[PDB]
C-alpha cells in the first residue's frame, strides 16, 4: 500500500513542497457523476487472494463431515488433501505444531485428523503387476496366473 | 542558430561597375531575408525587404532577388561614396542572426 | 540470512545435526553430496563464473537530429486554415527535451504514455502546427465534437500521439488585434481527420444562394480571431504543435535517443552493441574487418568480435572465465582440511 | 564457449610415452618375465629364439 | 562485545514431520560461526 | 572429428528458434511482457 | 564478391522497373549458396547448392574438396 | 457468492469457479477498493497499465 | 540475345565478418551458369 503523498517530480528542478512548475500532485480524483457511462462508472472491487497451503488449513467449506473407518482402502479428503490409501494406527510421535507428515518426493505419509486430533498413518493400497504362466495355446488353455 | 555566412569577405570595386555579392544560409529561409547597409559611424537602414521588394524612399540603383538558400542583390550602378559593410538579415527562426559583412573598398 | 541448510532428522523425529552450505567448501561438498560423511577423492560442488562488474551501452552517434527546432522555434506559426504538415523522418527524434521543459502545461498524450516515449520505435511522425483560441483545449481530443473538432481540424477516434501546445501571450497577440489568425464558424460538412479545407467559398444558410456576393443570410466563413493581450486566458493565443504517429505503414526510420556509455577494456562487462547483447571481456584484436561489417562470428554462430561504434575500432569478445569448483578432501575420518581446485 | 569446458587428461602426452618406453625397454631387455614377475634379462637372440 | 554464534540458530522449517532423512531446505537461518552482538 | 562435430552441433542448436519469435533470450525479454515471455522462454528451454 | 553500399527504409511496393549502350539483366532465385571466406574476411569462391550433384556433395559435406566415396545428399520424390 | 447475480465479473483464475467450496483454504486475503470503469483488464495477472 | 551468367553475381549476405570458414546461407542469389539476358 502506497499511502504516501510525496509530490511527483518530472522535468528538471525539484520544487520539494510546492505544486507547480514540473511538479504534479500524484493523487488525482475520480469525481463520479451518475450521468457518466458504464465505462466511467464506479466499480467496487473485492479481490479474494488465496495462496494454496502456505499454512495449516483454516478456511474450509460447508461440506458435511464423514465418520472415520480403520484399516480399509478409502478415498480420503484431509482438509483439501485428496489421496488414496489405507488408514492405520501410527507410532510416530509428532510434536504438536505439525499437521501432516510428508514423505520423499511430494507424497503425504501421515495426517492428524480434524475434530479428534488423533494421529493416522497413510499407507498406499495393495498394488502390483499381474503375470501369466502359459504352456502355449498349441498345448493347452490351462493358465497359471502370477 | 542559423549559421549565416556571406562571400567574398573583402572585395574591391570601381566607379560605375556591376557588382554582385551573395549571402548563404545553413537552413531554409526561403523568402524572408532583409538587406542592410552600414557606413562607419552611422546607423543602418533597410534596402531590400523580403529579398524581392524594395522600400519607397531609397535610391533605386540596386535590386534584390533569390530564394531557397542562395540570396543576393545586384547594384547596377555603383558610386564611390558607399564603401560600406553590407549585412543580411533573415526572418524565419529565433534567434535572429546577422551576417559578418561584405565591406566594399575603392582601388 | 537466506542460507541453505542440510538437516539430519532422527528416529525420534527430531533434528540431530546440520551444516551450512555457504560456510566452507567442506560443508559445500557435504551439501552437494547430501551426507555428513564424504570419502577420499575429488568432488565437483558448484560452478564458478566471473560476474559482470558494470555494464556498457553503445549505440551509433547522433549526427542526424530531427527538425524539432523548425516546428517549435519558429517566428510564423501558420494558422488553422493553412495548418502546416511536415514529415519528420530519417533522423533521431528527442522527446526528452520536449518533456523536460515546461513552457506548456497541457501534454495529455493519448495512446502512448507521456513518460515512456524515447524507447518506442515509431516509423513516421507527422508534425502539424496551428494556432487556435485559448479555451479550445478540450476540442483537440479524440471523441470530443464541436466547432474546432468538426469544422476546423479533426483528431481521429483512435488517435495515437501527443497534443503538445503552449499558451503564448507575448508572441501572437497584437495590441489592437492580430487579424492574421483566422478560423471558420460556418461549414456544411463535418471534417474527416487529417483534412485541410483552404477553400474560401460563400456559405449559404437560409433559402437563396448568393454565389459571389455577401448579404442577407450569406456569411463569409473566414472570420478573424482578433487576439488582444487584455483578454482572459480562454481568449489568449494558443500555439498548438500536435504530433501524429506511425499507424503501421512503414519500416522504422525515426527513433528516440540512446545515451552512449564509455567502454572499459579487459574486464567482465555486460555490453550492448547496436542491439546485439552479451557478456564477455573486451580486448583489442588484429582481425581486419571489411568496412561494412559490424560484428564477426566464429565457428557455430558465436559472436567472436564486434566493430566498435563512434571510433571504428575492432574489439575482440572473449567470454568471461568459468569452471567447476572441485574440492579435494581426505574424508571425514581423516581430516577436515580441504583444497579447492 | 558458453557452458563448455574441456577437462585435461590425467596422463599427459609426454608421459604416456614414458609408459610406452618403459614397456619397450622391459620387453627388449627381458622378454615377458617383467609381465609375470621380476624382470629377468636375456640376450635378444635368445629371446627371439 | 562480540561472540561467535557456533552451531546455534537451527529451527524446524515448515511445520512438517520428517524422520531419518537428510533434507535440504533454503530458509532464513543463522549462519554458523558468525558474530553475534553481546550486550551486558 | 565425431567429438568436435558433436560439440559443433551442440553450439549450433543454440541458434534455433523452436517456434518462438527469436532465439535470443534478452531480445524476447526486451520487447515482451513477463507472462507471454514465459512461454517464449520455455520453448527454448525444452528445445535446448 | 559484391559489397553492400546503402540500405534505404522506404517501404514502398516495387514490381516493375525501367533504366535510364549494352547491359545485362539477371534474376535472383531463393537458392542456397556455400560461401568460402578468406582469412581477411572476403569471399574467395562460392558454390551453388542446386547446380549439380557434385555441388550437392560439396554443400552437404561443407567442404570444397570431397574425398572418394558415396554421399547421401538429398531425397528423390 | 456464486449464486448472487448482482455480480457480472466473477472471473476466477487459479482455482476453478465451479469447484470452490470443496477445498479447505489456509489464508484468504479479502482486499477491497474502488476503481475507474474500464480498468477491469488491469486487475489480472500480467496486464499492465 | 542471351548469355550464360558463369559464376558472377555473388554478394555478401549478412554483413558479418567471417574468417577461414565455409558458410552456408539461404538468401536470394543469382544462379550459376544461368541465362542472363543481353540488351542493347
Ligand atoms: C528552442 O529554443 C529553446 C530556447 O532557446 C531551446 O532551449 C534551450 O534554452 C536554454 C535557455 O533558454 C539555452 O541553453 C543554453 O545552453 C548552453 C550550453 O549548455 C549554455 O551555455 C547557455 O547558457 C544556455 O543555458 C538554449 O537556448 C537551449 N539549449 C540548447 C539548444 O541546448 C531549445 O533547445 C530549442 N529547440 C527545441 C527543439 O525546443
Ligand atoms: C489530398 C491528399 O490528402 N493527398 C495525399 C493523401 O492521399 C496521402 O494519404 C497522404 C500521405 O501519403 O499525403 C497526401
Ligand atoms: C503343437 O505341438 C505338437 C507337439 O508338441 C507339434 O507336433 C505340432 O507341430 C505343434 N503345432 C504347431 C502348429 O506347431
Ligand atoms: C525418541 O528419541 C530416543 C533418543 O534417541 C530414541 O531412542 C527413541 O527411539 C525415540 N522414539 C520414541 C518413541 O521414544
Ligand atoms: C571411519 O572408519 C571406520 C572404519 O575404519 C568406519 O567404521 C566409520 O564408519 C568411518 N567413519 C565415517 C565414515 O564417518
Ligand atoms: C590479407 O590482407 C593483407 C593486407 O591487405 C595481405 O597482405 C594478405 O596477403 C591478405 N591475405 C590473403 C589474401 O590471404
Amino acid at each position: 500500500r502506497d499511502i504516501s503523498t510525496e509530490i511527483y517530480q518530472a522535468g528538471s528542478t525539484p520544487c520539494n513542497g510546492v505544486k507547480g512548475f514540473n511538479c504534479y500532485f500524484p493523487l488525482q480524483s475520480y469525481g463520479f457523476q451518475p450521468t457518466y457511462g458504464v465505462g466511467y462508472q464506479p466499480y467496487r472491487v473485492v479481490v479474494l487472494s488465496f495462496e494454496l497451503l502456505h499454512a495449516p488449513a483454516t478456511v474450509c467449506g460447508p461440506k458435511k463431515s464423514t465418520n472415520l473407518v480403520k484399516n480399509k482402502c478409502v478415498n480420503f479428503n484431509f482438509n483439501g488433501l485428496t489421496g488414496t490409501g489405507v488408514l492405520t494406527e501410527s507410532n510416530k510421535k509428532f510434536l504438536p505444531f505439525q499437521q501432516f507428515g510428508r514423505d520423499i518426493a511430494d507424497t503425504t505419509d501421515a495426517v492428524r485428523d480434524p475434530q479428534t486430533l488423533e494421529i493416522l498413518d497413510i499407507t498406499p493400497c495393495s498394488f502390483g503387476g499381474v503375470s501369466v504362466i502359459t504352456p502355449g495355446t498349441n498345448t493347452s488353455n490351462q493358465v497359471a496366473v502370477l | 542558430d542559423i549559421q549565416m555566412t556571406q562571400s567574398p569577405s573583402s572585395l574591391s570595386a570601381s566607379v560605375g561597375d556591376r557588382v554582385t555579392i551573395t549571402c548563404r544560409a545553413s537552413q531554409s529561409v526561403s523568402n524572408f531575408l532583409h538587406w542592410y547597409q552600414q557606413k562607419p559611424g552611422k546607423a543602418p537602414k533597410l534596402l531590400i525587404y523580403y529579398a524581392s521588394q524594395s522600400i519607397s524612399g531609397v535610391p533605386s540603383r540596386f535590386s534584390g532577388s533569390g530564394s531557397g538558400t542562395d540570396f543576393t542583390l545586384t547594384i547596377s550602378s555603383l558610386q564611390p561614396e558607399d564603401f560600406a559593410t553590407y549585412y543580411c538579415q533573415q526572418s524565419n527562426t529565433w534567434p535572429l542572426t546577422f551576417g559578418q559583412g561584405t565591406k566594399l573598398e575603392i582601388k | 540470512q537466506p542460507r541453505t541448510f542440510l538437516l539430519k532428522y532422527n528416529e525420534n523425529g527430531t533434528i540431530t545435526d546440520a551444516v551450512d552450505c555457504a560456510l566452507d567448501p567442506l560443508s559445500e561438498t557435504k551439501c552437494t553430496l547430501k551426507s555428513f560423511t564424504v570419502e577420499k577423492g575429488i568432488y565437483q560442488t558448484s560452478n564458478f563464473r566471473v560476474q559482470p562488474t558494470e555494464s556498457i551501452v553503445r549505440f551509433p552517434n547522433i549526427t542526424n537530429l530531427c527538425p524539432f527546432g523548425e516546428v517549435f522555434n519558429a517566428t510564423r506559426f501558420a494558422s488553422v486554415y493553412a495548418w502546416n504538415r511536415k514529415r519528420i523522418s530519417n533522423c533521431v527524434a528527442d522527446y526528452s527535451v520536449l518533456y523536460n521543459s515546461a513552457s506548456f502545461s497541457t501534454f495529455k498524450c493519448y495512446g502512448v504514455s507521456p513518460t515512456k516515449l524515447n524507447d518506442l520505435c515509431f516509423t513516421n511522425v507527422y508534425a502539424d502546427s496551428f494556432v487556435i483560441r485559448g479555451d479550445e483545449v478540450r476540442q483537440i481530443a479524440p471523441g470530443q465534437t464541436g466547432n474546432i473538432a468538426d469544422y476546423n481540424y479533426k483528431l481521429p477516434d483512435d488517435f495515437t500521439g501527443c497534443v503538445i501546445a503552449w499558451n503564448s501571450n507575448n508572441l501572437d497577440s497584437k495590441v489592437g488585434g492580430n487579424y492574421n489568425y483566422l478560423y471558420r464558424l460556418f461549414r456544411k460538412s463535418n471534417l474527416k481527420p487529417f483534412e485541410r479545407d483552404i477553400s474560401t467559398e460563400i456559405y449559404q444558410a437560409g433559402s437563396t444562394p448568393c454565389n459571389g456576393v455577401k448579404g442577407f443570410n450569406c456569411y463569409f466563413p473566414l472570420q478573424s480571431y482578433g487576439f488582444q493581450p487584455t483578454y482572459g486566458v480562454g481568449y489568449q493565443p494558443y500555439r498548438v504543435v500536435v504530433l501524429s504517429f506511425e499507424l503501421l505503414h512503414a519500416p522504422a526510420t525515426v527513433c528516440g535517443p540512446k545515451k552512449s556509455t564509455n567502454l572499459v577494456k579487459n574486464k567482465c562487462v555486460n555490453f550492448n552493441f547496436n542491439g546485439l547483447t552479451g557478456t564477455g571481456v573486451l580486448t583489442e584484436s588484429n582481425k581486419k574487418f571489411l568496412p561494412f561489417q559490424q560484428f564477426g562470428r566464429d565457428i557455430a554462430d558465436t559472436t567472436d568480435a564486434v566493430r566498435d561504434p563512434q571510433t571504428l575500432e575492432i574489439l575482440d569478445i572473449t567470454p568471461c572465465s568459468f569452471g567447476g569448483v572441485s574440492v579435494i578432501t581426505p574424508g571425514t575420518n581423516t581430516s577436515n582440511q580441504v583444497a579447492v581446485l | 564457449f558458453n557452458g563448455l569446458t574441456v577437462l585435461p587428461p590425467l596422463l599427459t602426452d609426454e608421459m604416456i610415452a614414458q609408459y610406452t618406453s618403459a614397456l619397450l625397454a622391459g620387453t627388449i631387455t627381458s622378454g615377458w618375465t617383467f609381465g609375470a614377475g621380476p624382470a629377468l634379462q636375456i640376450p635378444f637372440p635368445m629371446q627371439m629364439a | 562485545a562480540y561472540t561467535n554464534s557456533f552451531t546455534r540458530g537451527v529451527y524446524y522449517p515448515d511445520k512438517v514431520f520428517r524422520s531419518s532423512v537428510l533434507h535440504s531446505t533454503q530458509d532464513l537461518f543463522l549462519p554458523f560461526f558468525s558474530n553475534v552482538t553481546w550486550f551486558h | 572429428n565425431q567429438n568436435a562435430q558433436a560439440l559443433n552441433t551442440l553450439v549450433k542448436q543454440l541458434s534455433s528458434n523452436f517456434g518462438a519469435i527469436s532465439s535470443v533470450l534478452n531480445d524476447i525479454l526486451s520487447r515482451l511482457d513477463p507472462p507471454e515471455a514465459e512461454v517464449q522462454i520455455d520453448r527454448l528451454i525444452t528445445g535446448r | 564478391a559484391l559489397e553492400p553500399l546503402v540500405d534505404l527504409p522506404i517501404g514502398i511496393n516495387i514490381t516493375r522497373f525501367q533504366t535510364l549502350a549494352a547491359y545485362y539483366v539477371g534474376y535472383l532465385q531463393p537458392r542456397t549458396f556455400l560461401l568460402k571466406y578468406n582469412e581477411n574476411g572476403t569471399i574467395t569462391d562460392a558454390v551453388d547448392c542446386a547446380l549439380d550433384p557434385l555441388s550437392e556433395t560439396k554443400c552437404t559435406l561443407k567442404s570444397f574438396t570431397v574425398e572418394k566415396g558415396i554421399y547421401q545428399t538429398s531425397n528423390f520424390r | 457468492l456464486y449464486n448472487s447475480a448482482s455480480f457480472s465479473t466473477f472471473k476466477c483464475y487459479g482455482v476453478s469457479p465451479t469447484k470452490l467450496n470443496d477445498l479447505c483454504f489456509t489464508n484468504v486475503y479479502a482486499d477491497s477498493f474502488v476503481i475507474r470503469g474500464d480498468e477491469v483488464r488491469q486487475i489480472a495477472p500480467g496486464q499492465t497499465g
